[PDB]
């Protein structure tokens, strides 16, 4: 992976 | 010295609004009472939590004297509450008691003093605008989903309330998912933007009834109030700097995907069955007019499904956690959805393909 | 790994979702999360087990089938037939340990364990009969909240189901107090009386056109349409309630019902939150109940009722009052009592057929 | 409390 927006 | 006689139908929704801000273990024990104050031809009725408070007015057609006190909430409802339709509930203080009464049911409760009871600080408001309960209903509604719950980034456990030109949006993340939602008020209003907590968006939530009456925003620097009726609420503010949305907004999707909102959600629901209990992760195969979503947990369970849909571009393959994308797809309670994309480590935009007034953004896993 | 059948979406819910009755969350056993599936002739039967029970379900099979036997997780199979579309076409096949389910453009690769595995119950019947469900509905109804729960008189989790003449009885009691229902069931049976799990009689409840009964000596069969449910029973001395039934009461009580529980349930909120008890003064047609708790609040009600006898304060617990009220679904309820020591029988005051025994308090 | 039935 959850990879993040920011 | 405080008294006044009132129809159980005057006092059941008060009450009940005035009780919302209550948690259920107060740390002081005045923080699990309600504040009753007569004052003229009003009854009014305070429920606080340090952070928010519910205020409502009930008019006073009795005799009745001033005065005011502290009485626990659930107790004084549930006495209420109990009593017969259009029962007459007489009320009066004995010393460090109040007493209730109503046919042949009497009831005596502890108070605490109404010196005691916390006030929020005062302030000055900087925006006031009007606008339907619906309207802010579906503002909440669209995006409340996408709030963080207990986040590291405090200033994310809540959403975002903005105000720009005739326009109120409100935006909600948790920095995985994002929702923004924009509605005209038919207002001209300066550029602010303020963070309201989660359990204020709730409470706020909960005080839309309906109608005949409209919502009345006042937005200050640290603080929010909404009156609606005979109901006044305000929250303190989420002190913080709110992400910018307008950059995790895929700022140049080439690829477009349309399908039927509901066959979409259905694959997805059953997909989910056999992904991981802890990650939720699914897999998204995109090609000429078709989706393929896959699914394995750790006993080596896979589910597959197939989908005609209408997309011209790339094939690709991107992961997702499905319980954020059904969140998404159930927001949208639609006919047809878009999904834009980009690459398999870029969030994709999901839209309903008839309406852009809310615009969901939810950011990929690998694998 | 021959196993094969299509049905259609609507002939495996209700049986998917009734066989799993049984099957808890977090079984001690992975296969005890599993339904046991078996293909015979131009029948599925279904089976679903937590060792002290099972549920089996029949579907006729109208479709080509091949015969064998497999056990697949229960409710990852369920979602998947209930996520289907409606009418779906549900093709099952064994592939090793996976089995194959695939519906359009659908397809899920489960995995198995083998039926061989799977446990099953060993008996025969002593006493049989039929009854419409309402009258078993009726019966646990009017009893199932008297059970005790998790209590070391491990039989008095359960409820007791006796047979007398014409008649089914139930009945249920946690040592504080007891619900007894009598119903006719129009057969002469033998004079038998067994004590039922309390997750057996929320199983059997649940399956509830007519039903067939057979008691044996340790277990108890119900058929439904195409369900059978089997438990084992509780090994125990369960009370006698003939005993516990006030013999001769000289005091007799009667009030409407709704007026009496909206009395209690407001004296109720300023009652010991731990202990609940309430106080009943009675005297010539009248009846005052009272709380007080810890804080020195205090709720009085007066109500005008029918009652003719002695004077006399009898302290109760709340909850166990407004449970039997909320059990009376009636206009008028007629209370009898003794004295301030010993137990009071609370009934409709138009019916015998249910009666309920509650032990006071000292407060 | 209470009293016992049995």
């Amino acid at each position: 992976x959850q990879a993040d927006l920011f | 010295h405080m008294k006044f006689t009132v129809e159980r139908e005057h006092l059941l929704k008060p009450l009940q609004q005035v009780s919302g801000p209550l948690g259920g273990r107060p740390t002081l024990p005045i923080l699990g009472n309600l504040l009753l104050q007569v004052a003229d031809g009003t009854l009014s009725l305070t429920g606080t939590d340090l952070e928010m408070e519910m205020v409502a007015r009930v008019a006073l057609v009795q005799p009745h004297e001033p005065g005011a006190t502290t009485v626990p909430a659930r107790k004084f409802f549930d006495i209420c509450r109990g009593l017969p339709e259009g029962a007459e509930i007489a009320v009066q203080l004995e010393g460090e008691r109040m007493l209730v009464r109503s046919g042949r049911s009497r009831f005596s409760l502890s108070t605490l003093p109404a010196a005691d009871f916390p006030n929020l600080d005062d302030w000055q408001s900087e925006v006031e605008f009007t606008l339907p309960q619906a309207t802010m209903k579906r503002l909440i509604e669209a995006t409340q989903f996408s709030m963080a719950h207990q986040d590291v980034r405090y200033y994310l456990n809540g959403m975002l309330f903005e105000t720009e030109g005739e326009e109120l949006r409100t935006v909600a993340t948790d920095g995985h998912r994002l929702a923004v939602c924009s509605m005209p008020i038919g207002q001209s209003l300066p550029s602010h933007s303020v963070i309201v907590p989660r359990k204020g968006v709730i409470e706020l939530m909960r005080m839309l009834d309906g109608g005949d009456n409209p919502l009345r925003v006042q937005i200050g620097s640290n603080n929010i109030r909404a009156h609606v009726g005979d109901f006044i609420f305000t929250s303190k503010l989420v002190d913080g700097r709110f992400p910018d949305y307008r950059r995790v907004l895929p700022k140049n999707p080439d690829k477009h995907l349309e399908a039927g909102c509901d066959l979409l959600k259905q694959a997805f629901a059953r997909a989910a069955i056999l992904s991981n209990e802890k990650f939720r992760g699914v897999r998204l195969y995109v090609s000429e007019n078709q989706l393929k979503i896959t699914a394995n947990n750790p006993e080596q369970e896979e589910a597959e499904e197939i989908l005609d849909v209408t997309y011209s571009g790339a094939e690709m393959e991107i992961g997702f956690n499905v319980s954020y994308v059904l969140d998404v797809l159930n927001a949208l309670k639609c006919e047809n959805v878009r999904m834009m994309l980009t690459d398999s480590v870029s969030s994709v935009q999901i839209e309903d393909a008839a309406s852009q007034s809310a615009a969901y953004v939810v950011m990929p896993m690998r694998l």
